[PDB]
């Protein structure tokens, strides 16, 4: 089985600045007819594969020339002369030339942009889920950069870890930001039993985290 | 130019099969191309399975062995995968693809279909509207969601006002707990057009047929 090795395994790349990856097998791709069977695809957040460049070198169907490819043998390199958001995504190497078929692990290209500090919302339980004895309470923490960010839940100023899931998204193409949602799940019995609840959010644009509480029974 | 799209159950019981089908549009399957079934494990890892090509022609991975087969159905111009023997090692998204067998080039990919290899129960979702609180209601812009939950298996389809909405949305990846999964979407609207322009939350969950259309009500007096 032929390894497709690529790296890096993640980049951070300016809006306009070149990117360049590589992808190096363990045979060489060349086949009997002077053809290469190397392509390279993209795979944008929730999207599937797309097609960049096929041939080793070159473009496919209706592909921008903004991409590149290149090499032989077994190194194979991919540039992009100048980065849009929307470039943003997984990229690929396959090669088509050993059977059977192989894939390389993937290069994660992030977009880089001003810091920019997260919106927070804080949602109380719905009234039809506190019929069902169940009771969760929603945070959102939305368009922020960069990536890292955490979220503390406190019960009437006592913190609580317990019960807490979470969710990121994938950066968004639209403006370059990450978003996070931060649900905290109790009983409907000890939710009435508590008053407050705090939803709070530390990241780098701040040096104080963001702040958002309701109390319970109170608009 | 050639468009194709997988359909086929997304949920199937340990050790038995999993079964695919791919229709391929604006363009004949006995022409030109070797139609592929590629799957993406949950970390992100693609594997070949193998393919068909115009002239009926197969090839899977041996990493497979005997458990797969491809085939196809040319008066309805369509390919098939079948998967047997499964277990929870199978739970990934399944893609059909179309690659010239000249060059590779053309390379076409399906929607995907999400599969589960599970013997958990399929489960509806109850849709919880999320009302922002009265204090965060006095700014520019308003942030309003929706709380789908406890649902199995994947997946759902989540848009607001019938997808005339889609500008300030944020729909985060389901994170699953006990076999049911739970997943949140967030929406962003100018605070002086809520609640004049009321805000739905229109939720589907193909696996149990079921439709949820929550109107967001604020808090208080409605």
């Amino acid at each position: 089985d032929v390894v497709m090795t690529q790296s890096p395994k993640t980049i951070s790349v300016t809006i306009g600045q070149p990117a360049s990856i590589s992808c190096k097998s363990s045979q060489r791709l060349l086949n009997s007819n002077g053809k290469t069977f190397l392509n390279w695809l993209l795979q944008r957040p929730g999207q599937s594969p797309k097609r960049l460049i096929y041939l080793g070198t070159k473009l496919d169907s209706g592909v921008p020339d903004r991409f590149t490819g290149s090499g032989s043998g077994t190194d194979f390199t991919l540039k992009i002369s100048r980065v849009e958001a929307e470039d943003l995504g997984v990229y690929y190497c396959w090669q088509g030339t050993h059977f059977p078929y192989t894939f390389g692990g993937g290069t994660k290209l992030e977009i880089k942009r001003a810091d920019a500090a997260p919106t927070v919302s804080i949602f109380p339980p719905s009234s039809e889920q506190l019929t069902s004895g169940g009771a969760s309470v929603v945070c959102f923490l939305n368009n922020f950069y960069p990536k890292d960010i955490n979220v503390k839940w406190k019960i009437d100023g006592s913190e609580r870890q317990n019960g807490v899931l979470n969710s990121w998204t994938d950066q968004d193409s639209k403006d370059s930001t990450y978003s996070m949602s931060s649900t905290l799940t109790l009983t409907k019995d000890e939710y009435e039993r508590h008053n407050s609840y705090t939803c709070e959010a530390t990241h780098k644009t701040s040096t104080s985290p963001i702040v958002k509480s309701f109390n319970r029974n109170e608009c | 130019r050639v468009q194709l799209q997988q359909s086929g159950p997304g949920l199937v019981k340990p050790s038995q099969s999993l079964s695919l089908t791919c229709t391929v549009t604006g363009y004949s399957i006995t022409s030109d191309f070797a139609w592929n079934w590629i799957r993406q494990f949950p970390g992100n890892k693609l594997e070949w399975m193998g393919y068909i090509n115009y002239s009926g022609f197969t090839s899977h991975n041996p990493s497979l062995k005997s458990r797969i087969s491809i085939t196809r159905d040319t008066s309805k111009n369509q390919f098939f995968l079948q998967l047997n023997s499964v277990t929870t090692e199978d739970t990934a998204t399944y893609y059909c693809a179309g690659l010239l067998w000249y060059d590779g080039g053309a390379g076409s990919w399906g929607q995907g279909t999400l599969v589960t290899v599970s013997a958990a129960k399929t489960t509806a979702p109850s849709v919880y509207p999320l009302a922002p609180v009265c204090g965060d209601t006095t700014g520019s812009s308003v942030t309003l969601g929706c709380l789908v939950k406890g649902y199995f298996p994947e997946p759902v389809t989540l848009t607001w006002n019938s997808g005339s909405l889609s500008s300030g949305v944020h729909t985060f990846p389901a994170v699953l707990q006990s076999d049911l999964y739970t997943l949140s979407s967030s929406v962003t609207v100018t605070s002086s057009t809520w609640p004049s322009q009321s805000i739905t939350c229109n939720v589907a969950h193909p696996a149990s047929s079921t439709k949820v259309d929550k109107k967001i009500e604020p808090r208080g007096p409605t």
